[PDB]
C-alpha cells in the first residue's frame, strides 16, 4: 500500500498498492480490485462528489489516469495524461470552488496542472498551465481555501545542494498563470510530503512539511505575488527518523503524522499557538 | 512506503482503521435559526448549547441576547461581536459564527467584509454537505446574508412536457393547454398532483411522494400499470 | 338495512343532503341559508356559511378531480359556485336566470366541469368552465327552454362514445334533451307521455356499462322508465309503477352501481325499489324504523 485516501463524504476508500492494483472499500468490502497503471500506483486521490465518483492516480510509468465509477458498480478509465516524460509523483484534485482541476508533478521538475472545460465529459483535459520546479517533485498540495481573497495556490515539495525543497506558486489574475511566490530557504531538507491546512474560516494559510522532522508554517497573507510573513511555529522531531506522509484534520486543527518508524502521532495547538503532541498510534 | 490520511468522521487510515465530531453534527441538527424572535433564537441555542456541553457556546448565545435583545452607545458592542465572530472563525468552529451571522441579521452583517463572510459561509455548507446533512445546509443558504451564498440554491428548475402532447406546460399550471386534460393525475389515488410529484425517468409515471412510498412498500411494479421495473424489488 | 341516527346537529331544517364521490365530504342546504360541510367513524363538520338571500333549495358537489366545488341553487334566482381553498370561497355567481333556480345537478366530469340550471320560468341554462384552474370564468352556452315549469334535472352518467352528453328535466310533463354532435347545440331528444302528474324529482341511473338508461320519476307514483337507444330515437319503456308511497314523492336516488332505487315522499318513508322486475327492500321513517 503505497498510499490511502478517503471520499468527500468519509465513506469510502481507494487505496493504491505496487501490486499493479487500485482497491476502493465501502463502508469495509472492496467493491471493486482493477489494474490500473503499467507501473507501481504511488497516490490516489478522490475529487469532489458534484462531479460523480471520480478517481485520480499517478504511477511510474509517466502517466496520470482519471477513473470513473459507472453503473453492478464498475470502474472505467476516463482519460490517460501521457505529457510526463518522466514518472508522475504525486497528484491533487482542486478544491471544487475551482471547478474539476487536476494537478500532477513529475520526477523533471515539471508540474502539469489540468482542467476539463465540461465537468459532464471527463474524457478531455488541456494542459492550462506548465510549472518548473527546477528539482525532482515530490509531493503537492492544493490549497483548500474557498475564500475569494486567496488565489488559488500550489505548493510543490521537492526531494531533490542545500536548497529550498519547497516552492509555493499562486495564481496572478492579470498574467493568468501560476508564479513562485513563496520560498523557504530554512527547508533544505529532502521534503517528502506537503499538505496545506483547511481554512475553514482562517485568515492564514497552514502549510505542514514533511522533512527530517515535522514542521508547521503559518503563511500569512501580509497585504505580483502576495509577499507572506512565513514562521515556522511546529517544530516537531519526535519521529527520530524521516517522514513518510502528513494528513490533516477535517477541520483543520489536529495533523496526522507519520514517520519512518511506523507510529502515527497527531498534533494540535493550544490557545497559545503552542502545538503538541494530543496522542500516539501504532 | 508509507501512507497516512485521515478520515471525515474522524477515522484515521495508515491498512489501520483507527476510529480515534458529533458535536458538530447536533448543533447543526438543532439550532433555531430564524422563524422565532431574537431572544427565543438565542434562549434555544444557549439551551442546545449547555446541554450538549459547551458552555462557552451558551455563554455567547445568552452574552447576545442580553446585548442586542435589551445607556451604552448602540455601536459600542460591534467591535466586541465582530472580535468573538473572527475568534469563532479562526479557531475552525464556523458553525457558531455562521448562527450567529444568521441570527443576528443585518445587525452585524455589515462589521464583516463580503468575501470572509462568503468564505465562513461556503466553510460551512461544505462541512454540512460533507456529513450529509442537506436539510441544515439548504437552511443554512436560503438565510444566508450573502447574496452569493443564496444564489446558489438557484440550475434547481425542471421544465415539464405533457406526454399526451409532447409540448410544455405553463410554470404555474396543473392543466394542460392543448390536451386539455390534467397531465398531473395522481397515480394511486387518482386525484390531481399540485404539489411534489415524484417521477420515473423509465416509465415517465408517478404521483404523489407519499403515495408513491407507502405503495413501493408493499410491491415493486409502477402503480400507473407499465411494468417497468421501477424499484426492481 | 338497519337505520342508524348520525351524530350530526343541525340548528335549521335540512332541504337537500349530497354526498361527495368517494363518500367522505358531504354537504346540506338548511332551512337558514345556510350550506354545511361534514367529514368523516363519525361525522365532523368543518364549514358552514350562509350564501344566498332566498332559501337554498338543493347543494351538490362536483367531482373530486376538479377540486371540492360546490353548486347550491336559490330563490334569489342565482347558483353559486363554491370552491374550497378549510376556508370555502365562493368562485362565481350564474344570476343570468330570471326566475328562481329550482335545481341544479353537476354534469358528469367525462366531459369536463360543466354546470345546468333549471329556472321557475321554464328555461334550463348551461354553464361551462373553459379554463379548469380558473374557475372564476363561466360561459353561458345553451339555453335549454322547456316551455313548461321545470322542476329538477338530472345529468346522465355515462361516459362511453357511443352516448351522447344528455340531461333530463321534469315539471311541476318529463322532457329529456341530449347534446348533438352534428348541430352543436342542444335540442330535444324524448319525451314521456306517461307522465302527466307533477314531478318533483327526476333521477337517472348510473350506466355502469348498460347498454340502455334507467329513468326514476317522482310523481303521485314512483315510476322507472328505461330508455333503450336505438336526435338518437329511444324505446321507452315503463317497468315500475309503485303506489306505495301513497303521496306525492319529493326525492329520488340511485346508488353507486345504479341497481337499487331511494324514493321518499310525503309519508316520510324512505323505499328502496331493487332489481329481481322491481320490488321494495326496506320500508324506512322518520326514526329510521
Ligand atoms: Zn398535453
Ligand atoms: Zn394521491
Ligand atoms: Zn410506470
Amino acid at each position: 500500500i503505497h498510499d490511502v485516501s478517503f471520499d468527500f463524504h468519509g465513506r469510502r476508500m481507494a487505496t493504491c498498492s505496487s501490486d499493479q492494483s487500485v482497491k476502493v472499500w465501502d463502508k469495509w468490502h472492496c467493491t471493486a480490485s482493477w489494474k490500473t497503471h503499467s507501473g507501481s500506483v504511488w497516490r490516489v486521490t478522490w475529487a469532489h462528489p458534484e462531479f460523480g465518483q471520480v478517481l485520480a492516480s499517478c504511477s511510474f510509468d509517466r502517466t496520470a489516469a482519471v477513473w470513473e465509477e459507472i453503473v453492478q458498480s464498475h470502474w472505467v478509465k476516463r482519460t490517460t495524461l501521457v505529457d510526463s516524460r518522466t514518472s508522475v509523483t504525486d497528484v491533487k484534485f482542486a478544491p471544487k470552488h475551482m471547478g474539476l482541476m487536476l494537478a500532477t508533478c513529475s520526477a523533471d521538475g515539471i508540474v502539469r496542472i489540468y482542467e476539463a472545460p465540461d465537468v459532464m465529459n471527463l474524457s478531455q483535459w488541456s494542459l492550462q498551465h506548465e510549472i518548473s520546479c527546477k528539482l525532482s517533485c515530490s509531493c503537492i498540495s492544493w490549497n483548500p481555501s474557498s475564500s475569494r481573497a486567496h488565489s488559488p495556490m500550489i505548493a510543490v515539495g521537492s526531494d531533490d545542494n542545500a536548497m529550498a525543497k519547497v516552492q509555493i506558486f499562486e495564481y496572478n489574475e492579470n498574467t493568468r498563470k501560476y508564479a513562485k511566490a513563496e520560498t523557504l530557504m530554512t527547508v533544505t531538507d529532502p521534503v517528502h510530503d506537503i499538505a496545506f491546512a483547511p481554512n475553514l474560516g482562517r485568515s492564514f494559510h497552514i502549510l505542514a512539511i514533511a522533512t527530517k522532522d515535522v514542521r508547521i508554517f503559518t503563511l500569512k497573507p501580509v497585504r505580483g505575488p502576495t509577499k507572506f510573513e512565513i514562521h515556522i511555529v511546529a517544530q516537531f522531531d519526535n519521529h527520530n527518523s524521516q517522514v513518510w506522509r502528513v494528513s490533516w484534520n477535517i477541520t483543520g486543527t489536529v495533523l496526522a503524522s507519520s514517520g519512518d518508524d511506523g507510529c502515527v502521532r497527531l498534533w494540535k495547538a493550544n490557545y497559545m499557538d503552542n502545538w503538541k503532541c494530543t496522542g500516539i498510534l501504532k | 512506503p508509507e501512507g497516512l490520511c485521515y478520515g471525515l468522521f474522524g477515522d484515521l487510515a495508515f491498512l489501520s482503521v483507527f476510529e480515534t465530531m458529533r458535536w458538530f453534527v447536533d448543533t447543526a441538527e438543532r439550532y433555531a435559526l430564524a422563524g422565532r424572535p431574537l431572544a427565543e433564537l438565542c434562549d434555544h441555542n444557549a439551551k442546545v448549547a449547555r446541554e450538549l456541553g459547551r458552555n462557552q457556546v451558551a455563554q455567547t448565545w445568552t452574552m447576545l441576547r442580553i446585548i442586542y435583545c435589551s445607556r451604552l452607545p448602540p455601536d459600542f458592542f460591534g467591535v466586541l461581536v465582530r472580535d468573538m465572530l473572527h475568534f469563532y472563525a479562526e479557531q475552525g468552529d464556523v458553525q457558531m459564527a455562521v448562527s450567529v451571522l444568521i441570527v443576528l441579521g443585518e445587525r452585524v452583517r455589515k462589521d464583516i467584509d463580503e468575501q470572509t463572510q462568503e468564505h465562513w459561509y461556503t466553510s460551512y455548507i461544505d462541512l454540512l454537505q460533507r456529513f450529509r446533512l442537506w436539510n441544515v445546509s439548504n437552511e443554512v443558504v436560503k438565510l444566508s446574508t450573502s447574496r452569493a451564498v443564496s444564489c446558489l440554491n438557484q440550475s434547481t428548475t425542471l421544465h415539464v412536457n405533457c406526454s399526451h402532447c409532447k409540448r410544455p406546460m405553463s410554470s404555474r399550471g396543473w392543466v394542460c393547454d392543448r390536451c386539455h386534460r390534467c397531465a398531473s393525475m395522481c397515480a394511486v389515488c387518482h386525484h390531481v398532483v399540485k404539489g411534489l410529484f415524484v417521477w420515473c425517468q423509465g416509465c415517465s409515471h408517478g404521483g404523489h411522494l407519499q403515495h408513491i412510498m407507502k405503495w413501493l412498500e408493499g410491491s415493486s411494479h409502477c402503480p400507473a400499470g407499465c411494468g417497468h421495473l421501477c424499484e426492481y424489488s
